[PDB]
């Protein structure tokens, strides 16, 4: 299957995602709460462990972005949503020309030239092609705080024509086969008429509130 | 660009792309001048009472045999949880710990807390296959991906580097890890007691007490150990001047 981009612009903490059914894999990259000022809104640990990522699939793979503590918590999020974790992508940052970016950041001993995603598992999947790709992933930084396109393709290579979903995407994420959401999308696109009738009959006012 | 894509297409791993896998060299040589001489003891770690290694330790390096390690006896998670390293750390001390690419990324870490620490740097060794492209392992069961790296986790209990080594991929059967660790423990510049849990010949080295079953070869004596960071140098960084004496 091929089916086009879909999304839902919300605050994932309120949206009821019982409405749109299961999915092969689910991607989220979380605003955590990396103890410290930050420009942008983070979710609090309890608000992270109360997403209801386990209502969207029986069958599949979790991709999680982590970092700082969030490699723990992350991993206390994946087992209590009911994955096992069963391998970790580092994305290798370079610039244009192949060589590592290398920041660093008060509080630490290293410069990180990396970012880590978690891999879970959760029930029987079937059909999947593992070992197509390796565990590290080698592309530029483009946008700041962006991930890289890379991650998409590896995940379609795995279980291809499947649907998907990822949470706290951004607009330049959508794609097809996905359902995007997150706040900075731009209203509501959906196509899938199953998802279209669950979404009228929850939400027949089109509007998402604090439930 | 997609270099994915471009190891599917080929077998040549992403990281064989990276290129370039100060007075630096000042402090070499000030780490070079502080290090102790190489201590070392045979010691079956199962069987032996970690406490008769003393003083407490700065740092510990602690590089179990994982089954892991060897696909064409180990130790597995159960056997390392139960090793009593908060025993002979030091109570401001940091620990690396080797753990694979599959459970220990997880089991490592409740190690770690198990001990004191808290995990405070994740540093992967990445593995280039750009002479031998293709040629890849059997899966794990529960792998997704074929795993080309592994992750030594710091952790740090109480109060320069880059976070990956890349180097290329070791021939089979062979267990060691990159030297380069080393590089990057001694330049943190943490303190002068090091030891190394299941090290080898191969990996005895100046500044840094090895102990491990394999070792033909023993000159450990505590006494004589402990003497070396006796006053005036007992707080010493490893990383500055030697303290005059007559
Ligand atoms: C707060 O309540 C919210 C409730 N419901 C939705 C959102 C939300 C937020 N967003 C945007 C796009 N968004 C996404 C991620 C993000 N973060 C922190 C910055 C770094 C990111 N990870 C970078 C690693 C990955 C590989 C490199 C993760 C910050 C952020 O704003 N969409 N929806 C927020």
């Amino acid at each position: 299957r091929l089916f086009p981009p879909q999304w839902i612009c919300c605050d994932i903490r309120y949206l009821d995602v019982s409405i749109l059914g299961k999915f092969a894999v689910v991607m989220a990259d979380p605003p955590w709460d990396i103890h410290m000022e930050l420009p942008y809104g983070t979710l609090t640990d309890d608000e992270m462990r109360r997403l209801n990522i386990p209502v969207l699939q029986d069958d599949g793979f979790l991709f999680l972005w982590v970092t700082g503590r969030a490699m723990e918590l992350g991993r206390e999020c994946l087992n209590l949503w009911g994955y096992e974790r069963v391998d970790e992508i580092i994305w290798v940052k370079t610039n244009q020309l192949q060589r590592i970016i290398r920041t660093g950041r008060t509080g630490h001993w290293l410069n990180h030239g990396k970012e880590h995603c978690l891999v879970g598992v959760k029930g029987n999947p079937q059909g999947f092609n593992q070992g197509l790709d390796c565990d590290v992933i080698v592309a530029e930084v483009r946008s700041t705080s962006h991930k890289p396109d890379e991650i998409y393709g590896m995940i379609e290579r795995l279980s291809p024509g499947t649907r998907k979903i990822e949470l706290f995407g951004r607009p330049h994420n959508v794609q097809p086969n996905w359902i995007t959401l997150g706040n900075q999308l731009d209203g509501i696109h959906l196509l899938d008429p199953d998802v279209v009738a669950r979404f009228k009959q929850r939400y027949p006012d089109g509007i998402i509130s604090k439930p | 660009n997609d270099y994915c894509q471009h190891f599917v297409d080929t077998g040549h791993r992403p990281q064989n792309f990276i290129r370039d896998v100060e007075l630096i060299r000042l402090k070499d040589e000030l780490i070079a001048k502080s290090n102790t001489p190489p201590m070392y003891l045979q010691a079956d770690i199962e069987a032996f009472d970690i406490r008769e290694l003393t003083p407490k330790f700065d740092v510990i390096l602690l590089e179990p045999p994982l089954e892991e390690y060897y696909r064409e006896k180990c130790w597995t998670w159960d056997d390392i949880m139960k090793l009593e390293i908060d025993e002979i750390a030091a109570p401001r001390s940091f620990i690396f710990l080797w753990c694979g690419s599959g459970e220990g990324l997880d089991l490592g870490r409740v190690c770690l807390r198990k001990w004191g620490y808290r995990r405070c740097e994740d540093i992967c060794w990445i593995k280039t296959n750009k002479n031998n492209p293709g040629k890849t392992k059997t899966l794990d069961p529960k792998a997704v991906f074929q795993r080309t790296k592994e992750h030594c986790l710091m952790g740090i209990k109480g109060t320069v580097d880059i976070d990956l080594i890349i180097t290329e991929e070791p021939e089979i059967g062979n267990i060691e890890k990159p030297v380069e660790i080393f590089h990057i423990i001694e330049h943190f510049c943490l303190g002068r007691r090091r030891l190394h849990l299941f090290g080898r010949d191969s990996t005895i080295r100046p500044g840094w007490l090895t102990v491990g079953p394999t070792l033909t070869n023993s000159n450990y004596n505590a006494e004589t150990y402990a003497s070396y960071f006796s006053a005036p140098n007992s707080y010493l960084t490893g990383c500055t001047e030697e303290i005059e004496r007559l």
